[PDB]
């Protein structure tokens, strides 16, 4: 479930990547 | 560019470095013509015996002979080349010392 | 006989449209830029255009 | 700027491997992510060939193109065979 | 050969492709080494 | 050499695995294995020669005591 | 501004791995390839942009669209004016290598395309030709004419 | 599909009338 | 690349043109007057392969004076392997 | 007192094999 | 065009003459650059090639200055593309410098 | 921008090509074509248009507006954007791409999408399988056009279309590679559908073979697309093989040699050839057609790449 | 020259492919099944190559044109390639029953094995990341195809599909490793990559690009050789696919990928920094092999996990970069390959069964007792029973691990090998001394399996009586690297 709970994880990861 | 310079080369006395085709094949010893002939036979036979079951004895024999020609000829070429070049026993230096 | 000219006329006014396709986008580009278009416009020419607009100050 | 064009490819590859891990159930998304990660390494080769100013990158990128394409061909053909009749 | 003519009649486009293509695999094979002069 | 005995076994062992009895002319083709054993021993000699050559090359390498 | 618009590819790649409707998955697949080709254009690799277009969104995602439609899932530069006198188009400077110097890595993808042909044939012939269209293979002398069932 | 394909080979064109050309 | 900007704007201006061609009929005219055909996967995979091999043809086509008679023969070996694949497909009967 | 083609060729090739190989292990 | 401003057109227009003349300066500059590509180490040879070539331009713009103006008009019109006007190229070369 | 100066005249070209086809293909059949509407039917295209525009829909169905109301837009935008790189005269290409030809190849590879999508959004099994068959045909005569372009590319230096038409100053590639022009034309006939090769375009199976929601705009846009794709694929048989904008070079006193007029004359010849060859030949049935793109125009195209590569490598003509 | 083993097996595959396709699609010959006729000529195109390859031993390095561009042959590549062709010879030989008895008219399975063998011949001699990847994917693509071959039984189709997914994803990881390494080094040739990666010391020197690259290459490889933390489908891959294709993609990719690892990881990058992942993989692979073998029933899946565990026992020879370690790894590949060809030859001898477990494997002590003797010999060999060859493999591997100071690696190896010895002794006892269990009867094996099983059974038992040739071969190969 945490592997599916990583939705916001990977999403906000991409966000904090595009911040730079 | 290209160059025939080899690793582990010239372990035996070279006769003609980088032999031209039509010479390295005109150097076939009666053993090479006997290697190119036994390979073509063992390839025609396995090409006929193989095809008796599906009824293709003739054409499977022909394709086994094609495989044998290609393979045994490239083997006779390997031998006569590693002989002309310094790679193999190369007792055919009399052909150079005489001609 | 010149009977085929009636059927040539639509091919003419479809040929008079490719002439316009070719010359419009030529004389429009010949207007925005004082010179015709350069076909073989490799990077040497963009570099020379840069240094050229930098030479005329 | 090379980092921008690489870490973006790196996280496209991470998306591919992520979809691989999650979608072990559905296979068409599996193949989607396979070609995704074979792009994120292909676009990676192209970016690293422009950066290093080296042509081996683009040669390898072209060969990966015409190898991942055959891989997708055989992949989808295997997938169509898997859904037998 | 009889079967060769039977093949260049029944299938003209794969027997005149292996001959409009021989002239391309044959010119650089022999005609180019001939052009040593 | 011992290759002759081994081949007759390989052929007989083969016959024992297909269920067939221990009989035929392939037991006379085990002489080919006798040729094979002689070649394998010949290749052992040639191989230890080449390995000694590579080993003296290594001894020359690895800082050569420095 | 089109430089940072690789975010489009980035989000469309997140779509394909987080989509249950396969049409959206293949659509954003095509989108990922279109934006990757846009990127490969911004880098000046023009040949690879068109090759991405062709052999991805004219062949491979065509395949994937088929698999969806049928079989639904449910300043300071110093430009050196040398080496610019003869600008080598990307195709020319891939061909100067791939076919003469690294040509075996080009004859091996030849074998990989040949294996792909053989594979698509042996897999998806689907018993529709000589693979099984040879015959039902029923012979008379080997039959007992059903007098004794 | 094993259906008989329409083989576009045949015998050459030879106009075949009936035997009543001259004298019935 | 510099010449890619005209087609970059071409895509958008042709989008506009087609949207106008779409909206023109919409405005006027008011109130009163087979399980599976796998051959489409074989044809598709085969086009994929042949367009890959055309992709390999393109650099060899544009750079053939550079690779004098060796690039040509390497491409002819690649093409003989293509031809062996194509003859295996012709004989097996995928072209139907 | 005859045979069929495509098999006498095979027997001649088998003879060529063993005669040829004899010459090989002989040299 | 105008004073001998070494624009793109006027340079690619006289490149034949910049080839016949000013070849020693060009080959010296190239020998330096192929020796070491640091810009400073032959700033002097750069001045030397630029000096003889600006001189060559001011020469070509004295005799046959109208001919050396129509040809650069070409080379600015068609961007340094030779074949597009061989007439101006000939008329300029024929009148004074061959 | 100046994209208007290449889309509007092309729209007029397609609208007048519907009339040019009806009229030429009628003259062939010993009958005057559209001849009452305009002075010589010259207004007949405007009449067809203004009729299709004023035809009330059969069902509004503006709900499904993102699926197949932009797919004809896509097909048409592709058929129109492949016109950028096509040069009408020296320095009249809108955007001289140094890889121009490969870009045309990619535009075709996207037209495949156009057809497949616009056929899948039509929820008609017969029409969808027809669109898939048409896409497989358009893409099977694309390997043959690919190899034909590899031939005309070997003859030329680069893919730059302005160079491919500049590489023919000595002789058009139609004269030495005439057998290739016949294969490019017979492929451009088959890549597009309008040809002896149009079983998916058999008069009835075409209309019921592209979409279910016509509304007229879809019918016109597909035909405007087919006729622009035709003007394009005839503007390629005249860049590559015929001299793109080159005269015969006799340099007449009567002829001041305009370039775009020569390109126009040649593309008119190939459009007239499209029409003539639609009139005089029966359809190929799509089962002999696909067996002509693989078994006939691929071997005869591969041979040509090896022939024009060989004969140009032996004698250093490259 | 220098490509005469490749030039031939590529021409021979074409001669066979055209010969097979023309006949199978022939009305005159009544559409015959060309399998076992393009075979036979297939496996001879192998032996003639193995004769073209073994003979020209000094000639393989005959040009420079290939050296700094494409691929570098040497004594290691030469000996390991004579082995791949020999192990491809066994694998085609054992299939001859699978072609006739099992209804396969698909000859191109043979020509695909031949193209895969050419891809592997180019893997062994691959000496550039690009060539390594291209040959890897050539062989992997032939194997995806011939593993998804059986279209009637859906069990082989989904197995081949997950094999394609696992292999394409492994190749994606390997290729991202190649990208990171190339992108961070600007050099793909192993001769060039070696000069850069001298004194790289990732754990001491900050180089994250090269580190992630070598890590992804190692992960892709450990996927291909189906090591423990990345096997992830390998049991189902070996079980679902047909038996001979399992015998192919289970022994030959191991040999080839392991030779490729010896190339990139002992010459392209040499450091104790990367072999840590292989040390962990060895530990967990021996663990998983032992335990899962203790757990499995299906003989195909039992051999799958046994092969995973033995691949583990291989990597302990790579877990230390000493010549003794590499030579132990090579000894381990030959004694794992010959033993696996034997086990798969046995599993192919029992065609009559469906997917059936060791219980149905029983009664072999009664029906065909010599085959049961051979099977016990092979399973003992895997276990490492002293008087056999697998013992020599595992023992020299453990001795190299001890001489390399990896005492804990030797410890986990010995405990796992003793667990395996117990399990296989118990299996042999259950098969011999009890458990009749339904007496399924078998059609006899053919001469081809018979000689391979017989010669290999002789090799396993009569190995310690003459280990000099193999030890000399592998030590020469290790020195050459
Ligand atoms: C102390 C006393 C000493 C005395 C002196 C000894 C001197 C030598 C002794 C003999 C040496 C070997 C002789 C030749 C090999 C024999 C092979 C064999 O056993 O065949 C079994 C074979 C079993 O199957 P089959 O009955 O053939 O029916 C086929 C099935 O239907 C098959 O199923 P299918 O219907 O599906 O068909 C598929 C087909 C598929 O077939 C294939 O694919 C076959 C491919 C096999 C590989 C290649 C074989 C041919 C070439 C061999 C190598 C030649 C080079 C040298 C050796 C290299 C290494 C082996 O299967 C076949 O079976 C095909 C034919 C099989 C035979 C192939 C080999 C024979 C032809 C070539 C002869 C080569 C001679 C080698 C000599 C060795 C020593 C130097 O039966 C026969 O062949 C019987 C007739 C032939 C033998 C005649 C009698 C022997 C003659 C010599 C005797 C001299 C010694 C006397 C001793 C006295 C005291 C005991
Ligand atoms: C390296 C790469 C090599 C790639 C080339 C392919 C190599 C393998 C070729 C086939 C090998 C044998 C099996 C096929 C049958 C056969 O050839 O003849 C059977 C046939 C069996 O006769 P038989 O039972 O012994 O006695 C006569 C009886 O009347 C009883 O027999 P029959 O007279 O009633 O006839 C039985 C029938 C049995 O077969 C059938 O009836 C089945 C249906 C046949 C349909 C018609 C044949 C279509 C083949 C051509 C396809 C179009 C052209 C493709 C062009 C590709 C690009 C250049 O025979 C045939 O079909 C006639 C021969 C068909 C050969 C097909 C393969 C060769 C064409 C493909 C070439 C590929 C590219 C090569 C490029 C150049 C470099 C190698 O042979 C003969 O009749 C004797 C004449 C044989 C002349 C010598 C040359 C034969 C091989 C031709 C290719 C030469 C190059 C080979 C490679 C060399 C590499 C160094
Ligand atoms: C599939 C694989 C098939 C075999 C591929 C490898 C064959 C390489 C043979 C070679 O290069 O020999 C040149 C060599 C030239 O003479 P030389 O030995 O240097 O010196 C003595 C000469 O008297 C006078 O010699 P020269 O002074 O004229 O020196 C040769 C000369 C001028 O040479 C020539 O003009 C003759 C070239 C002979 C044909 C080589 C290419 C054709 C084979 C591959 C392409 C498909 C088949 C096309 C068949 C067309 C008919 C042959 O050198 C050049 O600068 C031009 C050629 C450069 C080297 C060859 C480039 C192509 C080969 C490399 C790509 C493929 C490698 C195999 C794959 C490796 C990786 C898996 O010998 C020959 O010309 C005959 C060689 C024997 C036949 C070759 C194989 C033919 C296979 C046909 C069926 C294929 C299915
Ligand atoms: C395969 O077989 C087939 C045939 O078989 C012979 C056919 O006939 C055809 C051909 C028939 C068609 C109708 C195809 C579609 C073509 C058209 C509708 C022509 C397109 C025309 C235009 C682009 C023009 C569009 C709009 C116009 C002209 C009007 C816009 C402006 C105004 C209303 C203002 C007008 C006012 C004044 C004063 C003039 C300015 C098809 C398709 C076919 O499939
Ligand atoms: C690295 C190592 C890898 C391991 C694998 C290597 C093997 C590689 C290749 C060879 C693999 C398998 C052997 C294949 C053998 C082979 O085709 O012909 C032999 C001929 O001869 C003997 O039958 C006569 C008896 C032969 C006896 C040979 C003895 C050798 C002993 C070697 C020493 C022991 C091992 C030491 C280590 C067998 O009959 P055959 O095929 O001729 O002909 C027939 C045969 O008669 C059959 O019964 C059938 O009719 C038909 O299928 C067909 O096979
Ligand atoms: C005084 C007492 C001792 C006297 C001497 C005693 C022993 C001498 C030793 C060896 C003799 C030679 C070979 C040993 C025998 C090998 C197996 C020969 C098998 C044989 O007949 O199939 C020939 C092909 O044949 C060769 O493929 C080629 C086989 C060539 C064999 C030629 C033999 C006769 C010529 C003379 C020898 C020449 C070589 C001389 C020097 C070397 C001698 C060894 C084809 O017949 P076929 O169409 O009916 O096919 C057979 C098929 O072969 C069988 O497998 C099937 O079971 C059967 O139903 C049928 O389909």
């Amino acid at each position: 479930g945490f592997v599916y709970h990583y939705a916001f994880a990977m999403l906000l990861g991409l966000t904090l990547f595009v911040t730079f | 560019n290209t160059d025939i310079t080899a690793l582990e080369k010239a372990q035996y006395p070279v006769v003609d470095r980088n032999p031209a085709f039509t010479k390295v094949v005109g150097n076939f010893s009666t053993l090479d013509y006997l290697r190119f002939s036994t390979i073509t036979g063992i390839s025609v036979t396995v090409g006929y015996l193989s095809g008796i079951k599906p009824g293709i004895k003739g054409p499977s024999m022909v394709t086994g002979g094609l495989i044998g020609l290609m393979g045994g000829f490239m083997y006779a070429y390997q031998n006569s080349a590693g002989r002309l070049m310094g790679f193999f026993p190369n007792d055919g230096e009399v052909a150079s010392y005489q001609k | 006989s010149l009977v085929w000219l009636e059927a040539m006329l639509p091919l003419g006014i479809i040929g008079g449209m490719l002439c316009i396709m070719g010359n419009s986008q030529y004389y429009i580009h010949k207007a925005y830029h004082g010179r015709p278009k350069h076909i073989g416009h490799d990077e040497w020419d963009v570099a020379m255009e840069r240094r050229d607009k930098k030479v005329v100050e | 700027d090379l980092i921008k064009y690489f870490t973006f490819s790196m996280i496209i590859f991470i998306l591919g491997i992520w979809g691989i891990l999650l979608n072990r159930r559905n296979i068409l998304i599996m193949l989607m992510s396979i070609e995704l990660m074979l792009l994120a390494v292909n676009s990676n080769f192209l970016v690293f060939s422009v950066s290093l100013d080296d042509m081996m990158g683009q040669v390898f990128a072209l060969l990966v193109l015409t190898v991942a394409a055959a891989e997708s061909a055989i992949g989808l053909a295997i997938f169509v065979i898997t859904f037998r009749v | 050969m009889e079967k060769l003519r039977m093949f260049v009649a029944q299938e003209p486009v794969v027997a005149a492709s292996c001959l409009i293509g021989g002239v391309g695999l044959f010119l650089p094979a022999v005609v180019r080494p001939i052009l040593d002069s | 050499m011992v290759g002759a005995l081994l081949g007759l076994g390989t052929q007989m062992y083969s016959n024992a695995l297909r269920k067939l009895p221990y009989m035929r002319h392939p037991w006379e083709h085990v002489v080919g294995m006798g040729l094979g054993a002689v070649f394998a021993n010949q290749l052992v000699k040639w191989d230890v020669k080449l390995k000694e050559d590579l080993d003296v090359m290594l001894a020359k390498a690895r800082a050569a005591n420095e | 501004i089109l430089s940072v618009l690789s975010s489009l590819a980035l989000v469309s790649g997140l779509m394909v791995v987080r989509a249950k409707n396969p049409v959206h998955s293949v659509l954003f697949f095509i989108l990922v390839f279109c934006d990757t080709s846009g990127l490969l254009l911004l880098l000046g690799l023009d040949f690879f942009a068109m090759i991405f277009l062709v052999v991805y969104i004219g062949a491979i995602a065509v395949l994937f669209l088929f698999v969806v439609m049928m079989f639904h899932i449910q300043s300071l530069r110093y430009t050196v004016y040398a080496g610019k006198v003869r600008s080598w188009t990307n195709l020319e400077t891939l061909g100067n290598l791939l076919y003469t110097y690294y040509f075996v890595w080009f004859l091996v993808p030849s074998l990989i395309l040949l294996v792909a042909m053989i594979g698509a044939i042996v897999l998806t012939m689907h018993r529709t030709t000589k693979v099984k269209r040879q015959d039902v293979f029923r012979r008379n002398a080997i039959d007992f004419r059903r007098t004794i069932m | 599909a094993a259906a008989a394909a329409a083989a576009a080979a045949a015998a050459a064109a030879a106009a075949a009338a009936a035997a009543a050309a001259a004298a019935a | 690349m510099l010449e890619f900007a005209p087609i970059f704007i071409y895509l958008v201006i042709s989008l506009l043109v087609s949207l106008i061609l779409l909206g023109v009929p919409f405005l006027f005219a008011s109130n009163s007057s087979s399980r599976f055909d796998i051959r489409f996967y074989l044809v598709s995979i085969l086009f994929l392969i042949f367009d890959l091999e055309v992709t390999f043809f393109f650099p060899w086509a544009v750079s053939l004076n550079k690779i004098d008679l060796f690039g040509f023969w390497s491409m002819m070996a690649f093409l003989f392997i293509l031809t062996i694949g194509f003859l295996y497909e012709w004989k097996r009967g995928a072209l139907d | 007192v005859s045979e069929d083609k495509n098999r006498n060729y095979a027997v001649v090739a088998g003879v060529v094999a063993i005669v040829g190989s004899i010459g090989w292990y002989l040299k | 065009t105008g004073n001998p401003i070494p624009t793109s057109a006027v340079l690619t227009a006289s490149a034949k003459h910049i080839g016949m003349r000013c070849m020693p300066e060009n080959v010296a500059f190239l020998k330096c650059k192929k020796n070491d590509p640091n810009p400073e180490k032959c700033l002097d040879k750069g001045r030397d090639v630029t000096r003889c070539v600006l001189g060559l331009l001011k020469d070509l713009h004295q005799k046959c200055q109208k001919e050396m103006d129509d040809y650069v008009g070409c080379m600015y019109y068609y961007t340094n593309e030779f074949d597009l006007c061989r007439k101006e190229q000939e008329a300029f070369e024929k009148v004074c410098p061959l | 921008a100046e994209i208007l100066g290449i889309i509007l005249p092309l729209l007029l070209g397609v609208a007048f090509l519907v009339l040019a086809e009806r009229k030429v293909m009628a003259f062939v059949q010993r009958r005057k074509g559209p001849d009452v509407v305009g002075s010589f039917g010259l207004l007949q295209p405007l009449a067809d248009g203004l009729k299709l525009i004023l035809k009330e829909p059969i069902s509004p169905s503006s709900a499904n507006f993102f699926l197949f109301r932009m797919a004809p837009v896509a097909t048409f935008m592709l058929s129109l954007v492949a016109w950028a790189v096509v040069p009408f005269d020296y320095g009249m290409v809108l955007s001289d791409l140094n890889i121009g030809l490969l870009y045309l190849f990619a535009i075709s590879s996207l037209g495949v999408y156009g057809i497949i999508i616009a056929g899948w959004s039509s929820n008609s099994k017969y029409a969808f399988l027809g669109a898939l068959r048409s896409a497989a045909q358009m893409v099977s005569y694309e390997v043959s056009i690919g190899l034909i372009l590899i031939t005309v590319l070997i003859c030329v230096g680069s893919c730059n279309l302005s160079e491919i038409v500049m590489a023919q100053k000595q002789i058009w590639f139609g004269i030495p590679l005439f057998p290739v022009l016949v294969m490019f034309f017979i492929s451009c006939l088959a890549e597009t559908n309008r040809a002896p090769f149009d079983l998916p375009e058999a008069e009835a199976e075409l209309v019921a073979g592209y979409n279910v929601e016509y509304s007229s705009m879809g019918f016109a846009l597909f035909f405007l697309g087919e006729y622009a794709n035709m003007i394009l694929m005839s503007g390629l048989c005249t860049l590559f093989f015929l001299g793109g904008w080159l005269p015969i070079l006799d340099l007449p006193i009567f002829k001041k040699i305009p370039g775009s007029i020569w390109f126009s004359i040649k593309v008119l010849f190939f459009l007239f050839l499209y029409i003539w060859v639609r009139a005089a030949f029966p359809r190929y049935r799509y089962d002999q057609l696909m067996g002509l793109g693989w078994k006939v125009f691929l071997p005869l195209s591969l041979a040509w790449v090896v022939s024009v590569s060989g004969l140009l490598v032996t004698f250093q003509w490259l | 020259l220098a490509v005469f083993p490749e030039i031939f097996i590529i021409n021979a595959t074409f001669i066979l492919l055209i010969h097979g396709v023309v006949f199978s699609t022939s009305k005159k010959y009544d559409y015959p099944p060309l399998a076992s006729n393009v075979g036979w000529l297939g496996l001879l195109s192998v032996l003639i190559t193995l004769l073209l390859l073994a003979a020209g031993a000094p000639l393989l390095t005959i040009a420079h044109l290939f050296w700094n561009n494409l691929f570098r042959r040497d004594n290691f590549t030469y000996f390991c390639q004579i082995f791949l062709l020999l192990s491809t010879a066994g694998t085609i030989s054992m299939c001859f029953d699978f072609f006739d008895q099992e209804r396969f008219d698909a000859f191109e399975f043979i020509v695909l094995i031949l193209l895969s063998t050419c891809g592997m011949l180019f893997m062994i001699s691959a000496y550039d990341l690009i060539a390594m990847y291209l040959a890897i994917e050539l062989q992997s693509l032939c194997f995806y195809v011939i593993a998804a071959s059986k279209r009637k039984s859906e069990f082989s189709t989904e197995a081949g599909l997950k094999y394609l997914i696992l292999g394409a994803f492994s190749s994606g990881i390997l290729l991202f490793g190649c990208s990171m390494i190339y992108g961070s080094t600007g050099a793909t040739h192993f001769d060039q990559l070696a000069k850069i990666l001298t004194g790289y010391e990732i754990t001491g020197a900050r180089s994250s690009g090269i580190f992630m690259g070598i890590l992804f290459i190692a992960v892709g490889f450990l996927f291909k050789i189906t090591a423990v933390p990345f096997h992830m489908w390998a049991p189902d891959i070996y079980e679902g696919s047909p038996t001979p294709v399992t015998a192919f993609l289970s022994i030959a990719p191991k040999i080839s990928i392991f030779a490729n690892i010896l190339r990139v990881f002992i010459y392209g990058s040499y450091g104790a920094t990367l072999q840590q992942i292989f040390f962990f993989c060895s530990i967990a692979s021996m663990i998983l092999g032992a335990l899962a073998a203790m757990a499995q029933t299906k003989v195909k899946r039992l051999l799958a996990y046994s092969s995973i565990g033995h691949v583990g026992y291989i990597c302990i020879g790579f877990s230390c970069g000493t010549i003794e370690g590499i030579q132990s790894l090579l000894i381990g590949i030959f004694i794992y390959a010959l033993m696996t060809m034997d086990a798969f030859a046995i599993v192919l001898a029992l065609r009559q069964t469906r997917v059936k477990y060791i219980a149905d494997l029983g009664a072999l002590a009664k029906t065909n007792p010599i085959l049961a003797i051979t099977f016990s010999i092979t399973m003992f060999s895997y276990a490492g029973i002293p008087p056999l060859a697998g013992f020599c493999s595992k023992f020299y591997l453990f001795f190299a691990a001890l001489g390399c100071g990896a005492y804990f690696l030797a410890l986990v190896g010995v405990v796992t090998s003793v667990i395996g010895c117990f399990y296989y002794i118990r299996l042999v006892k259950r098969m011999f001394f009890d458990t009749p269990r339904t007496w399924i009867l078998y059609e006899p094996m053919d001469r081809n399996k018979s000689l391979l099983l017989a010669m290999t059974s002789f090799f396993i038992t009569l190995f310690l009586l003459y280990p000099s040739p193999l030890f000399s071969v592998t030590h020469q190969m290790a020195l050459s690297l």
